[PDB]
């Protein structure tokens, strides 16, 4: 019944503010702390900070700098992460979790993260519609080996030729010899 | 302040037993408690460990939390593996001069169903594309060396990605100008996979 | 000093 429900998917730009949600449902909000773990696509798992909304006390990572903020709404039992600037660095899936606590048997209080969100999906890329460029398709979006998402947000694969990009309505036939 | 290294890959076949290792980088490992989490494909992670060696209810015993003060280090131990277990697992602990959170970098879990396979690499020559494929379990580290010089910069890699035939594939892409290219005499991508290394030069 | 449970008390204990 307990549940963690977060904003959907976010697709914004590079200097667009953000501000996504994480609302808990069944159970006292406002008495367990909420953390913020961010991951980057491909990547490991990163804490970014917590809160606990009963007071709002907030704890954040040494590594953001101000970036983002951590707040809280009890009366409503929804935790916030926000963005005043975003930056393509942003990327990433964004989990809330709770920090269950419970007693052991040893009459101690424990604590871990017992509840998850499904996650915000942020994407903060620059890309616009653009058509592409063995034979190596270059620098198209959007999609459609597998095509590796470069740093400037476009896509580029390898195929070991006829290219089709409906999206962008480019249709290429490249001629490859010695 | 301290660092959690994890290998990047380990594998095992079904019903035997796997450990997963987690050593900090200073400071001793029995001074904060270390969680284990697991996270499956598509999915939200979960704590599998807490507290260095308790399971939250539902986890079941095949998976055990430990501590070596020696090796300044933990281990989560998996006995007879399941296919449903692999995974990413992170391991987690405090630093209380911040109440800052550590994770160690993950460690992919592959449940061997099939013969393991070397990979076959390919470097075609500005954009440098070294493709690799047809390798299991489907996990590798791509190095790109300019001479005899490391470089990071400019290189996009692939996540793995399983193929028709249950095999992984992967490329990676190294950005350069042309002057880079004519300026140095050679480059070369080197591939890691199993403890065995492929280098490919142009 | 403190063991690993009155560092966890540290970090997120909060009277109620």
């Amino acid at each position: 019944e307990v549940q963690l429900v977060q904003s959907g998917a976010e697709v914004k730009k590079p200097g667009e503010s953000l501000k996504i949600s994480c609302k808990g449902f069944g159970y006292s909000f406002s008495t367990y702390w909420i953390a913020w773990v961010r991951q980057m696509p491909g990547k490991g798992l990163e804490w970014m900070g917590m809160i606990y909304p009963g007071d709002s006390d907030t704890k954040y990572s040494p590594s953001l700098q101000g970036q983002v903020t951590i707040s809280g709404d009890k009366s409503i039992s929804t935790a916030y992460l926000q963005w005043s600037s975003l930056k393509a660095s942003d990327t990433a899936m964004y989990y809330c979790a709770r920090l269950l606590n419970n007693y052991d048997s040893s009459g101690f209080l424990y604590w871990y993260l017992d509840l998850w969100g499904r996650g915000t999906l942020v994407t903060v890329s620059s890309a616009s519609t653009k058509g592409p460029s063995g034979c190596l398709v270059k620098d198209y979006f959007p999609e459609p080996f597998p095509a590796v998402l470069q740093s400037s947000g476009l896509y580029s694969l390898s195929s070991v030729c006829n290219v089709n990009h409906k999206p962008s309505n480019t249709k290429v036939d490249k001629k490859v010899e010695p | 302040n301290f660092m959690l290294t994890q290998p990047h890959s380990v594998s095992e076949s079904p019903g035997k037993t796997v450990t997963i290792s987690c050593t900090r980088s200073s400071g001793s490992i029995a001074s904060d408690y270390v969680q284990w989490y697991q996270q499956r494909p598509g999915s939200s992670p979960t704590t599998v460990i807490y507290e260095d060696n308790q399971r939250p209810s539902g986890v079941p015993d095949r998976f055990s939390g430990s501590i070596d003060s020696s090796s300044n280090s933990a281990s989560l131990t998996i006995s007879g593996l399941k296919t449903e277990d692999e995974a990413d697992y992170y391991c987690q602990s405090y630093d209380m001069t911040n109440h800052n959170w550590v994770f160690g970098g993950g460690t992919k879990l592959t449940v061997l169903g099939q013969p393991k396979a070397a990979p076959s690499v390919t470097l075609f020559p500005a954009t440098l594309v070294c493709l690799i494929s047809d390798f299991y379990p489907g996990a590798v580290t791509v190095a790109w060396k300019a001479d005899s010089s490391p470089v990071k910069a400019g290189v996009e890699t692939t996540t793995p990605s399983k193929q028709s035939n249950n095999k992984y594939a992967a490329s990676s892409y190294l950005s350069l100008t042309p002057e880079q290219w004519k300026s140095h005499r050679s480059y070369s991508c080197q591939v890691t996979h199993e403890g065995s290394t492929v280098e490919k030069t142009v | 000093l403190r063991d690993k449970k009155q560092k966890a008390y540290a970090l997120f204990y909060r009277p109620d």
